[PDB]
RNA sequence: AAAACUUUCAGCAACGGAUCUCUUGGCUCUCGCAUCGAUGAAGAACGCAGCGAAAUGCGAUACGUAAUGUGAAUUGCAGAAGAAUCAUCGAAUCUUUGAACGCACAUUGCGCCUUUGGGUUCUACCAAAGGCAUGCCUGUUUGAGUGUCAU
RNA sequence: CAGAUCUUGGUGGAAGUAGCAAAUAUUCAAAUGAGAACUUUGAAGACUGAAGUGGGGAAAGGUUCCAUGUGAACAGCAGUU
RNA sequence: GUAGAGAUUCUGACGUGCAAAUCGAUCUUCAAAUUUGGGUAUAGGGGCGAAAGACUAAUCGAACCAUCUAGUAGCUGGUUCC
RNA sequence: UUUCAAUGGCCCGUCUUGAAACACGGACCAAGGAGUCUAGCAUCUAUGCGAGUGUUUGGGUGAAAAACCCAUCCGCGAAA
RNA sequence: UUGACCUCAAAUCAGGUAGGACUACGCGCUGAACUUAAGCAUAUCAAUAAGCGCAGGAAAAGAAAAUAACCAUGAUUCCCUCAGUAACGGCGAGUGAAGCGGGAAAAGCUCAAAUUUGAAAUCUGGCAACAUUUCUUUUGUUGUCCGAGUUGUAAUUUCAAGAAGCUGCUUUGAGUGUAGACGAUCGGUCUAAGUUCCUUGGAACAGGACGUCAGAGAGGGUGAGAACCCCGUCUUUGGUCGAUUGGAUAUGCCAUAUAAAGCGCUUUCGAAGAGUCGAGUUGUUUGGGAAUGCAGCUCUAAAUGGGUGGUAAAUUUCAUCUAAAGCUAAAUAUUGGCGAGAGACCGAUAGCGAACAAGUAGAGUGAUCGAAAGAUGAAAAGAACUUUGAAAAGAGAGUUAAAUAGUACGUGAAAUUGCUGAAAGGGAAGCAUUGGAAAUCAGUCUUAC
């Protein structure tokens, strides 16, 4: 089975070698089961279903890895990479801008908090 | 209480005369075995139900403090006369006095084996093995419902101060543990019935 | 509760207590205090008079508060 | 008051599937589904068809967005890999 | 009694959640006490069965066969024992399936788990 | 149609009252409730007492007018004589209402010495511990949660 | 008037599915929580497994991939050998649609833009990728006016 | 619960009864088969008689097409079709 | 006069039908105010009507669907052990 | 228990002055199937307290939708 | 002629945003009828259903153009009470609030109208730098250009005041680490004791002996009633180790008070929201009655002016409040969604329509309509084999504790049916009463003294 580690500590090229050659096994997989296959083979065709989403798994982040490592530090990036919670958190006003207030709001808290206090018995 | 609109949810309207059939709602359309039949009657399957119960019965009920206070003080009285004890259940054939007073030490018991160890002494032991032998699996739907087992009500502590009397006697079969303060008719008189066995603590018995 | 009362001692007799002659239906009199001039007056008039008609004058946003006056003797 | 013989001339369709809700009620002349009112962008829907509604609505269909939104949310609304 | 409020007494949800218990939950359902001398061996109770392990019937028609567990079959909550078979009519032999609380384990299959798993539980090895 | 002795009747349950009905099943549950969040509060807001110092008014009608009840905050003439200005009231615990007024010098007294008992007793804390300004307690060690009623209650 | 027949009673056997027992269901109450969607939702359609119709699950990475946890299964057969129809879940995939957005649509219908690539075939044909809705807001750019003037 | 032309489901007498009578009509031999008035082949007798009981299409259906296989069930007799 | 479109009579057949409107005979029309397919328009106190209150999916002196609605009941029926 | 003989015995339910009715409903069996709950009121009865009475709007207290306890109001009653 | 500006356009211009679904509970709009009044038209139903628009985790409301007439209270919301009361009503049927008082919860504030005028002090965006992160996904900072803005962006002020002045005390960060402690937090993990004998059984989880544990005798599972066989339960508001968060604490660094602020007195001054208030009128609403609110139309203020004081008018006093601009937690709601715990609930014609492949099969052009249906056994051990038959099957045998459990499967009622035995019968049958016949059967007795 092709184990995920050692797909991801290769280049994007031999993966691609890989993918395909992956597809033709898989192709030739298929033409046995129709031509009458094994238990073995049938078996096999899943192995290497699963083995093809993988690499396709590993092409994909690092594809976006290099896209967020390109895009790292710009105001403006693409949709996909940005953040995904709710269309409203998107929505909503920022801690900084939920926090920002007027100079009068400033002075008033600065020269007057909420004390902390306590009374005797 | 049922669905309130449990029996409503289909579409039926009497047929009316004319038809040699009773002039109750019949549902309508076609290619099923619901269409053509009854709907919305207490005669009728899959109908409402006549007077569905509603939630809004009075299920708690009023009674003035006074005469609770009143019931809680008879139940007191009851639980020291000896003979209203035998004749409720209790197997006080050899327990030394009614009512049964312990020391405060009982108060700091830790472990069920001293608890057990101190009924056994005090002869109150008949009535947890009467408790434990009289376990059954419950008659009827009330299994089918939390209500798996019935069994006997044993002796009742009542304490004063709790610094272990609690846990170490409340997996002993039967025994309930009570404080003096908060004295229970629910406890003091199980099944409306008077004359529950009530081992006392010192310091419960001296604040009653 | 539900096991001392009637309707568990009429199962069995026709008509539950309400008679043959008559029976027993929804509201052959009319609904609510419905009458009181017409055909309810022998009832309003005997055990209710009084009922109907205006005596006396208004009072517009009365309040008990300024005519709070409990009395001791 | 015309039954059978007049059947026999029934075979020219009034509605067919809709493309929204996938239903045989899309009207070709009126070029409108009697099911979910589609061209239209509100959902034909009505306070008095509640046996309809609940027939098409939400969590009668995958709901497979709706479930990694719950799942996202029970754990925060967190992103990145665990260490 | 429980005094816990997260934790359920209703039959009907204990009765739900055992038969509704996935692969990885009726693995900690199927477990087997352990052998007298594997108890005082491992300071140990119960463990989960496992494959391979040597297992001993306590109770049923088969109280005293031995054998190896050749498939911790979980979906039925059932033990398949090598040896504990049945003569069916036509000849062949069927398994007798046995649940894991009426055996007695007498040798586990030691693996670096399960001893990272016995001495978790309080145990030593 | 009405033939029982007893007085008319006056059902108001025309409409369609059953699609209305309150339960309080809940009633057990809110008390818990409003318990537990009361027990949050204390613990949350630190020493301060959970429920701030009120001044004692009197009941505007004849009916309720021989008797004292708690008003909602302290008047700024109050607050004046006190020797408490409003800016720093509201950060010590004292509430202040700018609607209400002193017409009688006896109403005025009467709160001013609630604010005077409630000065005496209170511990200010330094904003910056170990730097005592004006007002700031130089011991805080015995700081404790009180109740105001107990300290200062409506006589 | 004996048998047949009819009726009655009982036994056995049928027909039927009452009753009793059960119950991963329903109903009601309480407690707690606040989270859909143009970054494509709810819904729909068609597909996806070695042997599957449905249900359940998923989307051409198609009864799932990654990561984390557990630790040796799955099971009807076959079958192989960090297993698993395991749990969790922060990374991904997510067909045709749908507010549905190039125009349409009882037509896998009809277009346009940019880039790239293909081959016995190269001004041809084809393929792939990325795009082209409306309203409004901030800004930019290009403008129009016998609108107001300066010059 | 004995009633409500009650509700749902089940089952009776009628009763082996009404009935299976439009569209001219079938018959012989052989084959197959456990089984043939009905299947198939041959022979005969007939009919639709070109505005057809022929050969095609549109609407509608949707796999009914085709070969192979056949315990039932369905083809209101039968059935190897 | 045929096809086709109709539907006068037998008040025939049938009338738990082959048929919730059919069959037989007889009959009316048969080159135009003709017959008809598909497309399209008109929708319920509305449509459409060479006009019968006809027709508008076997529903028409106000279609069908779901709700208000468990509408109302001086009216009929039933209303369970000793 | 079955059957026989003697005597007696109309089909039940229903509205009705009057039903065996040539008045209505009922072929049969099993299961389901109709004076309920709520806000009031009135008589009566039981219990507690009594010129008072009503803890449960709340607060306290219980790890517990129970029970226990509790300030101030307020309802009804004490005057028409 | 070039320019400036205004207005209005275009772009697949740069970057954003809106719809749809959901709708139990929130805010509105629109809006009936059945019903009741024993008819019915005002009324009632009902400011409801249906329809339409728009939200949130709550919404709305909210810091008095509020009450009251007091010794005065003091934003809003909700509860109890007020109160079935004042009042409205063919004064009929009916409908019907509020102030107070007690409680739950409490929290206050922001602009417009001011000359910064010795200095647009204000802000979006482009660019480039750094920094930061629930996060390469997030959020900022600094610099520099372009713009926006004098037809007004900051600072200052909000009537409770304030603003300018007059000395004089008092007070002060929108910061950043790092360290450890103290709390909270989803979660990976951790957990006491018989499976000893006998009897019954197919199975011991039963019965009986003998024990053990218990802060664990809740509840399940396991071949029949299991605290000790298994999962769990109790310990647990906890040990544990792995990340999270909170308010303090230790210091580190950055911070221009050259500032800002509260307070105190002014012989002073004090800007305060218009087709809006108000009035008439017409609708519609309300308990609001000589209009309660809202809306349409007409007329349209004012400056100690304008509201309001629940009988219209003029007049004169008195209280109160300060509209025509704005924000706001908590207490409150929640037939929906999500996660839990329950129950004097139902028990397969019941309970949701649906315990099951259920909004499924099926119906209808369509809107819609909408079922039936749970149970072999501990285990398939699902009947090998022989024999009869074309087969389906039967008969043996076999499995089982049981085939009086064979999938047409737990139990298996009645209607109704066949067989057998008995009996009866001349155009009904059934019943009651009394005895005969035939079948059937118990008591009593036998003994005790
Ligand atoms: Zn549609």
């Amino acid at each position: 089975a092709l184990k995920t580690f050692e797909l991801r500590k290769q280049s994007q090229e031999n993966l691609a070698e890989q993918l395909q050659e992956l597809r033709q096994e898989l192709a030739s997989l298929r033409v046995q089961k129709i031509a009458g296959g094994s238990g073995s083979k049938l078996s096999k065709i899943k192995t290497t279903r699963k083995d093809i989403a993988r690499i396709l798994t590993v092409i994909n982040e690092s594809n976006r890895l290099a896209a967020r490592e390109a895009y790292k530090n710009k105001k403006y990036i693409p949709l996909d990479l940005r953040q995904k919670k709710t269309r409203a958190i998107r929505r909503a006003l920022t801690p900084y801008e939920q926090s920002r207030k007027t100079l009068k709001q400033i002075k008033k808290e600065r020269y007057f908090p909420l004390r902390k206090y306590a009374l005797k018995a | 209480a049922v669905s309130e609109k449990a029996g409503h949810q289909t579409s039926a309207e009497s047929w009316g005369t004319g038809r040699a059939l009773a002039r109750i709602p019949r549902v309508g359309g076609g290619g099923t075995h619901r269409s053509g039949q009854a709907a919305f009657g207490n005669m009728c399957r899959s109908g409402r139900m006549f007077a569905p119960t509603k939630t809004w019965r009075k299920w708690h009920v009023k009674v003035n403090q006074n005469e609770k206070r009143y019931a809680i003080a008879s139940a007191v009285a009851a639980s020291g006369v000896p003979s209203l004890l035998l004749a409720r259940g209790h197997r006080i054939e050899e327990i030394p006095e009614v009512p049964l007073v312990v020391d405060d030490a009982v108060q700091s018991f830790q472990k069920t084996k001293e608890a057990v160890a101190l009924l056994k002494e005090i002869k109150a032991y008949r009535d947890v093995i009467k408790v434990a032998n009289s376990r059954k699996l419950r008659a009827g739907k009330g299994k089918l419902r939390n209500r798996r087992h019935v069994q006997r009500r044993g002796p009742l502590v009542v304490f004063n101060e709790d610094t272990g009397i609690v846990k170490a006697f409340r997996n002993i079969p039967g025994v309930e543990i009570v404080n003096v303060r908060r004295l229970n008719l629910l406890q003091l008189a199980p099944g409306g019935h008077l004359g529950r066995f009530v081992i006392w603590t010192k310091s419960a018995f001296g604040l009653l | 509760p539900t096991h001392v009362s009637k309707t568990r001692k009429l199962r069995g007799h026709v008509s539950a207590g309400h008679g043959r002659i008559g029976k027993h239906r929804k509201h052959p009199g009319g609904r609510g205090k419905a009458g009181g001039l017409q055909h309810l007056r022998s009832h309003f008039d005997k055990y209710h008079p009084g009922y109907f008609g205006k005596v006396g004058m208004r009072r517009f946003h009365l309040m008990k508060n300024p005519l709070w006056r409990p009395t001791v003797n | 008051t015309k039954g059978t013989q007049s059947f026999g001339m029934r075979h020219n369709k009034s509605h067919t599937i809709c493309r929204r809700c996938g239903k045989r009620s899309f009207h070709i002349q009126k070029s409108t589904c009697a099911c979910c009112g589609y061209p239209a962008a509100k959902t034909r829907s009505y306070n008095w068809g509640a046996k309809a509604k609940r027939r098409r609505t939400t969590g009668t269909g995958r709901m497979s967005y709706l479930k990694k939104v719950h799942r996202s949310f029970k754990n925060g609304f967190r992103s990145g890999k665990p260490a | 009694m429980k005094f816990s409020r997260d934790v359920t007494s209703s039959r009907r949800k204990q009765r739900k959640a055992h038969f509704g218990a996935p692969s990885s939950v009726r693995r900690v359902l199927m477990s087997a006490p352990l052998s007298k001398e594997l108890r005082e061996q491992y300071k140990i109770r119960s463990l989960p069965v496992r494959r391979d392990d040597q297992i001993t019937v306590i109770r049923g028609s088969n109280k005293g066969r031995e054998g190896k567990i050749t498939s911790v079959y979980r979906k039925k909550f059932l033990l398949l024992i090598e040896r504990v078979t049945r003569e069916k009519a036509n000849g062949a032999s069927a398994p007798v399936g046995i649940d894991a609380s009426k055996v007695v384990i007498t040798k586990l299959h030691l693996d670096k788990d399960r001893k990272d798993l016995i001495v978790r539980k309080g145990g030593k090895v | 149609a009405i033939h029982v002795k007893g007085q008319l009747p006056n059902a108001h349950f025309h409409k369609d009252w059953q699609r209305y009905v309150k339960t309080w099943f809940n009633q057990p549950g809110r008390k818990l409730r409003r318990r537990q969040a009361r027990q949050t509060k204390a613990a949350k807001i630190a020493p301060r007492p959970v429920e701030a110092i009120r001044p004692a008014v009197k009941p505007p009608t004849i009916r309720y007018n021989m008797k004292v009840r708690a008003g909602r905050g302290f008047t700024l003439e109050e607050l004046k004589a006190a020797g408490v200005s409003r800016r720093v009231a509201s950060t010590i615990g004292i509430p202040v209402d700018h609607r209400r007024r002193n017409r009688s010098e006896e109403s005025l007294q009467r709160n001013v010495e609630r604010i005077k008992v409630y000065l005496a007793h209170l511990i200010v804390f330094p904003r910056k511990a170990g730097q005592p300004k004006k007002g700031d307690a130089t011991d805080v060690s015995g700081a404790e949660q009180t109740d105001v009623a107990a300290v200062l209650p409506i006589t």
